[PDB]
């Protein structure tokens, strides 16, 4: 019913997607960054993921903070020593855009060891905000798996927090993902996961309503297999860590399947 | 920075800052300055006005209001916004005597639906609809304002603020501690200012939030699970209520024809999810013979 916003989930769709392509960071930006690698990508946002856990926010506060911080790169050039300042801002940004209760900045001064002073994180503050031109509302992974989630019949718990857990792996790694818009890779999160637990295969009600099939969607997978594969040996854990709570039905501790059959 | 703008009067103000008429001495163009204190030093720019911003920049639809541009400076945010001559609680207190005609009534429903329409289109909840919050010009215009209360939602939604929405205004889902609500409560909301216009007083105007429910049950009737599932299953819920009947809205809301009692009961249906959408609502048979009066300012 209404929670489901029957009557404009179309339109919703129709407009994330196009919203999707304006908010999506420049693929090849780490090349064009002198200081900054994707190494050091990986150990930033690892590192707010555990921040997401500390103060029990949302995934989808996640997800921004990690586009905040992709577009502002696609734009601005950045020494590794300021490079935990803009995710600490772009965090900040994002709790204030999406929380109920966001962190006091005091607490984000806090997790950074005092790195930086507080005047330091509100300017950085300022800057993201002009620099991406206050355009926050950006289109998520999670935007877009919980419109999917719509399809199972009956929703499978499992199936939601490892598709979950599958998509938070993507924005560790730039290569490859910044080369997927978020809804590819959501597509991919849940037909992988879906797969994996159930044997079952991308619905076609969603290729009705995405125009993707897994002809479109095999590149995204081959990668998202291959990272969800050698996740264990990955230098970044705390998403593994995270997933192999109570509280997502300890997905991360789930074996993967060897073959896509595809 | 602000060289160019002309300060003419204050018309009102908000919690971080003053909104001041102004005009472009370059251009002409008569402006809305809201200006935002930045908190530099403790908590640096107001999430209300992030989310404002960024959801403005996104609607833009000609019965949403119009965010021209954003100025910046170390220590100010200052919003530059269309300026519209006044809001609707202004015109019906001005319109308390003499009547607002119900041409411009269908008029004003059917434009506020259609902003209203276009914000749920864009995953945009406004939460603060009332007429304080509701622009019109010398057009016969109205529009959508004060995003400060808005959110973008995702599908299905999930738990958002509670305290949201003036108490008036308020959908009984929000009420009665709902775990989740969505984009109905706008159009509770919308509902509320529909009858208000017709009679130029508030439906509900409750004095606290048992009293808002008391007002709510008998003008609609106490509800049952026959008319809303749940509602007593839901929190808040008190099986104690007194079971008022449902009054008729000819003497809920006179003036109102045949089509615009059904277009309200359907706006103001108790089930968030039996009420009619925005999307719908634009479809009732009440607007038909829609025009787009002047209004007498
Ligand atoms: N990039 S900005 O100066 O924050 C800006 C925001 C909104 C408008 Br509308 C115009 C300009
Ligand atoms: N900041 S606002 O509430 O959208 C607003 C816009 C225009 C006038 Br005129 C008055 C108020």
């Amino acid at each position: 019913g209404v929670n489901e916003v029957p009557d404009y989930h179309e339109d919703i769709h129709t407009y994330l997607r196009e919203m999707e392509v304006k908010c999506k960071p420049k693929v090849g930006y780490m090349k064009k960054q002198p200081d900054i690698t994707n190494s050091m990508r990986a150990i930033l946002v690892d590192w707010l993921v555990e921040v997401g856990e500390e103060y029990k926010l949302q995934n989808e506060t996640l997800h921004l903070a990690v586009n905040y911080i992709d577009r502002f790169l696609s734009s601005m050039s950045v020494l590794r020593g300021k490079l935990q300042l803009v995710g600490t801002a772009a965090m900040l940004l994002a709790s204030k855009f999406e929380e109920i209760y966001p962190p006091e900045v005091a607490e984000f001064v806090y997790i950074t060891d005092d790195t930086y002073t507080k005047k330091q994180v509100l300017r950085m503050e300022h800057l993201v905000l002009k620099v991406l031109a206050f355009d926050l509302a950006a289109p998520t992974i999670n935007q877009f798996l919980t419109q999917y989630f719509l399809h199972q019949q009956p929703a499978n718990c499992k199936v939601e927090s490892l598709a979950m857990f599958l998509g938070e792996l993507s924005l560790i790694d730039a290569d490859p993902y910044l080369k997927y818009l978020p809804s590819v890779i959501a597509a991919a999160a849940f037909h992988l996961a879906l797969y994996t637990v159930t044997g079952q295969s991308w619905p076609e009600s969603l290729v009705q309503k995405t125009g993707y099939t897994l002809e479109t969607l095999k590149p995204c997978l081959l990668d998202l297999h291959q990272t969800y594969l050698r996740a264990p040996q990955h230098a970044q854990q705390s998403i593994r860590e995270k997933y192999k709570n109570s509280k997502y039905h300890g997905v991360s501790l789930l074996n993967p399947p060897e073959t896509l059959n595809v | 920075s602000m060289e160019n703008f002309q300060k003419v009067e204050k018309i009102g103000e908000g919690t971080y800052g003053v909104v001041y008429k102004a005009r472009n001495k370059l251009t002409g163009e008569v402006v809305a300055l809201k200006k935002i204190r930045l908190d530099t030093e403790t908590e640096g720019v107001p999430s209300t006005a992030i989310r404002e911003i960024s959801l403005l920049k996104e609607l833009n639809h000609p019965n949403i209001v119009k965010l021209l541009d954003v100025i910046h400076t170390e220590n100010k945010l200052y919003l530059v916004f269309e300026f519209l001559h006044q809001d609707l609680k202004k015109f019906m207190d001005a319109s308390a005597l003499t009547g607002i005609p119900l041409p411009l009534i269908k008029s004003y429903l059917f434009q506020l639906l259609q902003g209203l329409a276009f914000c749920h289109s864009h995953r945009v909840l406004h939460r603060d609809l009332k007429p304080q919050n509701l622009l019109i010009n010398t057009e016969g215009a109205i529009k959508l304002a004060d995003f400060g209360l808005a959110r973008a939602f995702g599908v299905p939604v999930r738990t958002y603020t509670h305290e949201v929405v003036t108490l008036w205004y308020r959908a009984p889902e929000i009420l009665l501690g709902c775990k989740y609500y969505s984009t109905a409560v706008d159009i509770w909301s919308l509902g509320c200012i529909f009858a208000e216009m017709v009679t130029r007083r508030a439906l509900f105007p409750g004095d606290s939030e048992i009293d808002q429910l008391f007002r709510i049950f008998r003008t609609l009737g106490t509800p049952d699970e026959v008319v809303w599932p749940g509602v007593t299953s839901m929190p808040d819920y008190k099986p104690s209520f007194p079971k008022w009947a449902r009054q008729d809205f000819s003497k809920v809301v006179p003036p109102l024809d045949e089509d615009g009692r059904s277009l309200l009961s359907q706006m103001l249906h108790y089930d968030p999810n039996k009420r009619i959408s925005a999307k719908a609502a634009l479809a009732h048979p009440f607007f038909q013979d829609v025009t787009k009066p002047v209004p007498h300012l």
